């Protein structure tokens, strides 16, 4: 329960989120947001243990959002990632933990090429353009990898990632209840429907 | 010199403080109340202030406890924190000991703290005197707290403006009133004369007494418009 | 010299200088006017104008302390700031603690215990605030075990209770007024166009409401903070009865 | 007068003791950064001199905070010791924290908080010392300001501090060429400096220099605070020795 | 190790009136299978119309007991001799076991007492905060006993009317004092016979609006 | 065993004769779960090479960490970490947690410019000084690699000559670790010329 | 405990229980399982009896001091995340919180929020929460129309308490119902469970197990 996927395309990154919450034996609603935007052009998918997701979406959005109003200029998707990461490891270290594990699709405007990071739940920063955490990376390493041709466009990683849900909902007992997909791209971020 | 007009950590050259000195000037531009006791009542009574005639008169008398209770003649202001920390004494031996505060044991406290702001060099020295009334075992108690934190226990005192004409009623009536014993009404009407005489350019009115008593079978009460206009 | 220098040197009045500043600073300030009477507290107060662009309309003077509490205040802002701030709190925390409105007596002492804070620590308060307040409040409610009760927070001793009390710059003419003029026969309208009366005669200015703002305490309406339309009413009808008498 | 404690105001609306650090720097040595589109040049020049002084095998007024930023000291040098140590220290979490190194503008922001912070608060100097900052960073490019003693940040193509600010300045910016070159601000910084400068003939060991480029050695910047040689074979091209 | 918990027992009962409130409480004390007192209630006077028992751990209660009656005593001095009324008092006492729902308590607290509206009511508590309006609770040891009974005899419920055969209900009565003394007479013997914790004494604090009245019933010592 | 033990990776250094071969496997997994297959454990400060072993977070972590200390030794002096110096800095800066102490095995290779001699040192979670002239491996396959750089290992070698020892013994190891290989990377210190051969071997 | 809350276009029905259930024993049958926050806002208990109750009258304290503040009426949003923030940090201590905090206001629209103690604020349009809340969402969920009249929306949430309380081991005692409008809540009294579910088993033809 609680999957987040990712594809780099070469000119946009994909993240989708589930948007079932379950608390209890009890799916609570059918209708669940479940990623937020840091800024307008950098997004972050989220999944991870019960409530820690939601009080460590909201702390981690308002502190890019500082940074970005602050310097007056949107920071790069490679600041943004270090410094959730940052939060991470040190959370593992105090005595009250948030093991929330997430992925930063950005597009980068600095040098232009879009940036999917992997960031993990134990607090580390790895670059992978097919990252994905919890029960999906069980899946789709090997789903999106098979298929995966060297370039690639936001038309051909869209259906490859339908295809990648359709296989998640068979082989586990679960229900995720669709996904949203937001595509992160140079004209900013936007919901597009999809299976 | 008065080069020690500003410092209460620095003596002056009598051995004093100029501070302490300006404590009691604050007394006496303060409101009068004449006490006096009895072994088994005491009894304050303190004249209410007003600025005109559309105001509703300053209390003077604070019930500190249903047993204890205190008047005021100076800085109002430093007459809050003490009676702030009082009560959370008397409150105190109530809560652990089961005890009444006895009116001298409290008095020792208070001593420590008024000198405590002598010793430093933070926060206002006082400026007001309390007289004290209590009754516990030792029978009915009169004390005169200063702002020095000297504690006095006499038969009867005063403070406040133009004080000295009371203790001159006090005085030769000293053993009257020690020789009364159970009969409230009497000790009532020796403190009413006694802050007639105080006054001076002034008159008592009704509505300008607070007779504040406690004894050994009258409980911790006020009395106001309709039970001291029988004893003007 | 040693004596306007220092928040724990006495003078030979036996007094602090830090004190006697702090109630200059009220008489700096606009005039405001309380009058209580058996059927609501009216408060009523000054503003002034010196310019066409200063909006005088969209910022306060009267505040809403509880749902049946209001104030009238006097001084600076910076110091009421702070004593508005801390009257919200304890009226909040009392309907916490009991679940009953809280008295009219028990608000007036929280605001002259923030008073009492002139200096740097003693011993039985803390003390963070470090110079006298320049502000005095009208505090004016309703209890239901005695009335309406109308109280004058001094920031510079303890609380008087009135009936009736002018502060500000023009309190002076206003208190010897009141005397000859406040009364137990008076009904919730007279209330007023009697505020409106003193108001006028201190002021430099001519009555008007972008220089005025009445209020009222009744208990089955809450405290209400009026209308323009109604005072702009009221000054018309305050001439045409002094016109014709 | 109003000396006693930061917490007061004089009747400009400043303060005596902000006029105070000011003067601070008109009895230290001169200071220059010209910016080009091809380097920055920090200047300084040094307020103590002996031929037993060691001042051939060091530099006193120069310190790199991370290899992409340097800075340039004119003031007291006992006072300039702690806010560097700290300057650097910040650069190194932002380092830490981000995973790459600070812009110009934060780091000078920041250290202008710090010293308003101690005229703000309490009765505790200010820090009379003005530094000269020249940077990189890929947003704006190269960056030079400078940091008043008061504690705010303007930004430059040139400026001058330290003794005779008036003087210096006008004769830096009549001979200001609009594209610039590192090899211009290198010349034109020495020819500046001896006019200012109490003897006639300026010398190397005299001199401290830092030269940063990354218009050349490019896709990387490199700083290098110039050896004592190397400053003597600028000297001569000026025509001074 | 060590537990800093435990019983000592009772069975408590308060019922308001119309015009009266009652609060009654057993004298036995208890540690596991002897009996510490033969004559000691738990229910204590505070005054201003509020008879209080804490009844559960002794422990517990007698601690809560005085802390209240301080607070009582706070009331006077801020509020200068205003009565702190009973439901307001009931909003007070949830705070302080609040307080110590960080070292938790073990006590089913009842006040009873006069409102202002001439009429009594009865607010009974949690051992961690929270409280609720009653007209009949038992707190105590052998709860489990007293309520079947209390709900047949003072709401009237589960009972119907005959000749409609359930399809109409038997309505509230105007309860009096000597019903409600009957009542508290039977419901604590009951008690005494099926229970082994209730026992010796019957201690029931009257409250009305002239003072408060003392009325005492012994019970076996089973 | 231990956190170091579930997340696994190899770092091995090695030492010739005026030479250094540090080397790694770019395996990262967090548990059953491979992450990447390109992570590289190699970081440098200067001259002096820092690998590290263990869990994830701690492998970037500590890297921050240490990249501090060696920036403000730099700046201050004027000249580069020392790898004979690093190895003190390790085991106290790991022994100052001790009550939430990191895991990880860390490996410090580098090779001094006041004498040229080569340096390897080895640490454990709160790090020791041991001191080889041989070799230093660690990670979950470290009681295989202690063996097999062992013999292998001839005393006395070209730079030429240590590449094929440390090669040899990577290639084997590590493909017979669950939890270890998915490509590897070898860094030959030749004196202050770094190469980098990528060797080609099997995703593991 | 059953508690159950949906949104219509008409406002916000919001029907409980009543039955306090500790062990196998009932506490009490009568206990109002809905806080009156402010008079446009409710919340509910269910969880920790304690907790709810507490935490939800200094919800209320927070509430009145923003309207004295600022002089504009609270968002449903602004009490909702601020009961988010609250729970956290007292996380970790025993604590409980299973509160729906509904309002419907002139610049949003009807919105509820589920906050758990988790530090979870959750958005729906229909919550149940409780032990006996998966008895609430069946009933409910199906015969759920935003399209709804005042009267029949009312009987829906009813009718959603009949049924929960009957199936349950934890529920019934009496169904009280609040309905928010755009004034706040409005009480629509107090019904017994035990006469209700005769009417009720009758004029639907459900409950078909006992016959009196």
């Amino acid at each position: 329960m609680d999957i987040i996927l990712g594809i780099r395309v070469q000119d946009s990154v994909i993240l989708a989120s589930s948007k079932a919450v379950t608390r209890g034996i009890s799916v609570l609603k059918d209708s669940d947001d479940k990623t937020r935007q840091l800024s307008p052009h950098t997004l972050m998918s989220f999944a991870g243990e019960a409530g820690d997701t939601v009080q460590f979406a909201e702390y981690i959005q308002a502190n890019i959002q500082l940074y970005s109003i602050r310097e007056d200029y949107e920071l790069s998707p490679q600041a943004v990632s270090s410094f959730v990461r940052q939060e991470l490891a040190k959370s593992i270290r105090s005595r009250r933990p948030y093991q929330v594990n997430v992925l930063i699709g950005g597009y980068d405007k600095k040098k232009n090429k879009p940036e999917l990071y992997q960031i993990d739940y134990l607090g580390t920063k790895v670059e992978l353009p097919y990252g994905a955490h919890g029960y999906s990376g069980f899946y789709t390493f090997s789903l999106l990898d098979h298929h995966y041709r060297p370039d690639m466009t936001t038309e051909e990683g869209l259906d490859l990632l339908k295809l990648c849900v359709q296989e998640l909902e068979k082989r586990m007992p679960m229900d995720f209840k669709g996904v949203i997909v937001k595509i992160v791209d140079k004209d900013g971020i936007r919901q597009v429907d999809d299976f | 010199r008065n080069n020690y007009d500003g410092d209460t950590v620095t003596f002056s050259p009598t051995g004093r403080l100029f501070q302490v000195e300006y404590a009691l000037e604050a007394i006496k531009q303060g409101s009068v109340t004449v006490g006096l006791r009895s072994n088994t009542h005491a009894v304050l009574v303190a004249l209410k202030r007003n600025a005109d005639e559309l105001s509703s008169y300053q209390k003077k008398i604070i019930k500190c406890d249903e047993h204890m209770g205190l008047s005021l003649a100076g800085l109002a202001p430093d007459a809050r924190v003490l009676s702030n920390y009082l009560r959370q004494q008397c409150n105190y031996s109530s809560l652990v000991f089961n005890r009444k505060l006895a009116v001298e044991r409290a008095g020792h406290l208070l001593c420590d703290k008024a000198q405590k702001n002598t010793q430093s060099y933070g926060g206002r020295p006082y400026g007001v005197g309390l007289l004290i009334i209590g009754y516990d075992k030792s029978g009915a108690h009169l004390l005169e707290f200063q702002p020095s934190g000297n504690v006095t226990e006499l038969y009867g005192t005063a403070i406040g403006a133009r004080s000295q004409g009371a203790k001159t009623y006090l005085e030769r009536t000293l053993d009257t009133f020690i020789k009364i014993d159970g009969n409230p009404d009497e000790l009532i009407k020796a403190g009413v004369e006694a802050i007639s005489q105080s006054l001076r350019d002034e008159s008592l009115t009704v509505d300008n007494l607070s007779i504040a008593i406690v004894g050994k079978d009258t409980p911790f009460t006020i009395y106001d418009g309709e039970a001291v206009a029988k004893y003007i | 010299s040693e004596y306007d220098r220092g928040v724990s040197t006495f003078s030979p009045e036996g007094r602090l200088f830090q004190v006697e500043y702090s109630l200059e600073a009220i008489k700096l300030g606009s005039t405001a006017i309380g009058i209580a009477t058996k059927e609501g507290v009216v408060l009523g107060v000054e503003k002034r104008a010196t310019s066409p662009l200063l909006e005088s309309d969209s910022i306060e003077k009267i505040v809403e302390i509880d749902r049946h509490i209001g104030c009238a205040m006097s001084g600076l802002t910076a110091d009421a700031r702070s004593m508005i701030e801390h009257a919200r709190t304890a009226a909040v925390t009392h309907n916490l603690y009991y679940d009953e409105d809280i008295n009219v007596e028990s608000l007036t002492q929280s605001v002259c215990d923030l008073a009492l804070r002139f200096g740097e620590g003693a011993s039985g308060e803390e003390r963070l605030m470090s110079r006298p307040f320049g502000v005095a409040l009208l505090i004016a409610g309703h209890d239901a075990d005695d009335g309406y009760q109308l109280f004058h927070a001094e920031p510079s001793g303890t609380f008087y209770r009135y009936n009736a009390k002018a502060i500000g710059s023009g309190s002076e003419g206003a208190q010897a007024e009141l005397l000859n003029e406040w009364h137990s026969s008076l009904t919730l309208k007279e209330a007023e166009l009697l505020v409106l009366k003193i108001l006028k005669q201190v002021m430099e200015e001519k009555l008007d409401e972008n220089n005025a703002q009445l209020s009222c305490i009744t208990k089955q309406d809450g405290f209400k903070i009026y209308d323009n339309e109604k005072t702009a009413e009221l000054i018309k009808e305050l001439k045409e009865k002094e016109a014709a008498e | 007068r109003y000396d006693s404690r930061t917490t007061i105001f004089s009747p400009e609306g400043r303060l005596y003791q902000v006029e105070y650090a000011l003067e601070s720097i008109s009895h230290a040595g001169t200071a220059i950064g010209i910016m080009a589109s091809d380097g920055i040049v920090l200047a300084a020049e040094r307020k103590v001199t002996s031929t037993l002084l060691e001042q051939d095998t060091s530099t006193e007024k120069l310190y790199k905070l991370n290899d992409k930023i340097a800075v340039a000291v004119a003031g007291l040098t006992a006072d300039a010791e702690i806010l560097i140590n700290t300057a650097r220290i910040h650069a190194q979490n932002y380092l830490k924290t981000y995973n790459e190194d600070i812009p110009v503008e934060i780091l000078v922001r920041r250290l202008s908080d710090i010293k308003q912070g101690y005229t703000q608060h309490g009765g505790l100097r200010p820090f009379g010392v003005s530094f000269i900052y020249a940077g990189y960073d890929d947003r704006y490019g190269y960056q030079l300001y400078t940091s008043n003693p008061s504690g705010n940040y303007t930004g430059w193509k040139a400026i001058s501090v330290g003794a005779n600010t008036s003087a210096a300045q006008t004769l830096l910016q009549m001979d200001y060429k609009d594209d610039m070159k590192v090899d211009d601000a290198i010349e034109l910084a020495l020819k500046t400096l001896s006019k200012t400068t109490d003897s006639s003939a300026l010398t190397y060991d005299r001199l401290e220099f830092a030269t940063i480029r990354k218009g050349a050695n490019d896709g990387e910047v490199y700083q290098k605070i110039f050896k004592p040689q190397e400053i003597k074979d600028i000297l001569v091209k000026t025509g001074i020795t | 190790q060590f537990n800093p918990y435990g019983d000592n027992g009772g069975t408590i009962l308060g019922i308001a009136g119309e015009d009266f409130a009652v609060l009654a409480g057993d004298t036995r004390n208890i540690t596991d299978y002897s009996i510490n007192s033969r004559y000691e209630p738990k229910v204590f006077d505070c005054g201003d119309n509020i008879v209080m028992s804490a009844n559960g751990f002794a422990a517990d209660g007698d601690a809560l007991v005085k802390r209240f009656k301080n607070s009582v005593k706070w009331y006077h001095f801020d509020h200068n001799d205003k009565k702190l009324s009973i439901n307001s008092a009931a909003r007070n006492i949830q705070h302080l076991l609040y307080g110590k729902r960080f070292f938790p308590y073990y006590v089913h607290t009842i006040i009873a007492g006069l409102d202002e509206d001439g009429k009594g009511a009865v607010y009974s508590f949690d051992p961690v905060g929270s409280y609720e309006r009653e007209q009949c609770r038992a707190g105590g040891a052998a709860a489990s006993l007293i309520m079947p009974f209390l709900d047949n005899q003072v709401n009237f419920k589960n009972q119907y009317e005959p000749g409609t055969n359930g399809k109409v209900k038997k309505p509230l009565k105007y309860l009096s004092v000597e019903e409600v003394i009957k009542l508290v007479r039977d419901s604590f013997t009951s008690a005494t016979e099926r229970h082994i914790q209730v026992g010796d004494g019957l201690e029931i604090l009257i409250v009305t609006k002239d003072g408060v009245r003392k009325e005492f019933y012994e019970l076996k010592r089973d | 065993s231990d956190p170091s033990s579930i997340n696994g990776g190899i770092v091995v250094a090695m030492t010739g004769k005026d030479c250094v071969a540090i080397a790694c496997d770019l395996r990262l997994g967090s548990q059953s779960l491979g992450v990447s297959n390109k992570f590289e454990k190699i970081f440098h400060y200067g001259h002096v090479f820092l690998g590290i072993t263990g869990l994830a977070t701690d492998v970037t972590t500590l890297n921050e960490m240490f990249r501090y200390k060696t920036n403000l030794y730099k700046l201050k002096e004027e000249r580069a970490i020392e790898p004979e110096t690093f190895t003190q800095l390790v085991s106290s800066s790991l022994y100052e947690r001790r009550f939430g102490p990191y895991f990880v095995g860390p490996v410090v290779a580098g090779i001094n410019s006041k004498s040229g001699k080569p340096f390897i040192a080895g640490f454990d979670l709160i790090g020791c000084i041991d001191e080889a002239k041989d070799f230093i491996v660690s990670g979950t396959a470290s009681d295989q690699l202690f063996g097999m750089c062992e013999s292998l290992y001839e005393p006395n070698l070209e730079p030429e000559d240590l590449f094929e020892t440390i090669s040899q013994a990577l290639l084997n190891a590590a493909d017979r670790d669950a939890l270890s290989g998915w490509g590897a990377v070898v860094y030959i210190i030749k004196k202050d010329e770094v190469v980098k051969r990528y060797l080609k071997m099997r995703q593991d | 405990t059953t508690t159950l809350a949906f949104r219509f276009q008409g406002g916000i029905i919001v029907a409980v229980d009543s039955r306090a259930t500790a062990g196998n024993w009932v506490a009490s049958q009568t206990v109002k399982k809905v806080i009156e926050i402010n008079p446009f806002l409710l919340g509910t208990m269910a969880g920790g009896a304690a907790d709810c109750q507490f935490w939800e009258t200094w919800l209320g304290s927070q509430c009145r001091l923003h309207e004295l503040r600022e002089k504009e009426r609270i968002s449903v949003a602004a009490a909702s995340k601020i009961l988010s923030n609250l729970v956290y940090q007292y996380k970790g201590a025993g604590l409980s919180m299973g509160t729906m905090i509904c309002g419907y206001t002139r610049k949003e629209g009807p919105t509820i929020y589920y906050v758990d103690s988790d530090g979870t604020r959750l958005k729906g349009d229909i919550f149940c929460v409780g032990s006996g809340q998966t008895f609430a969402y069946g009933v409910l969920d199906s015969n759920y129309k935003w399209d709804l009249s005042v009267e029949d929306a009312l009987y829906l949430g009813k009718r959603s308490i009949l049924a929960a309380a009957h199936r349950d081991a934890y529920s019934g005692g009496s169904v009280n119902l609040y309905h928010v409008t755009e004034d706040g809540w409005i009480y629509h009294g107090n019904h017994d469970v035990g006469e209700l579910f005769w009417k009720v088993k009758e004029e639907e033809g459900s409950f078909n197990n006992v016959i009196g």
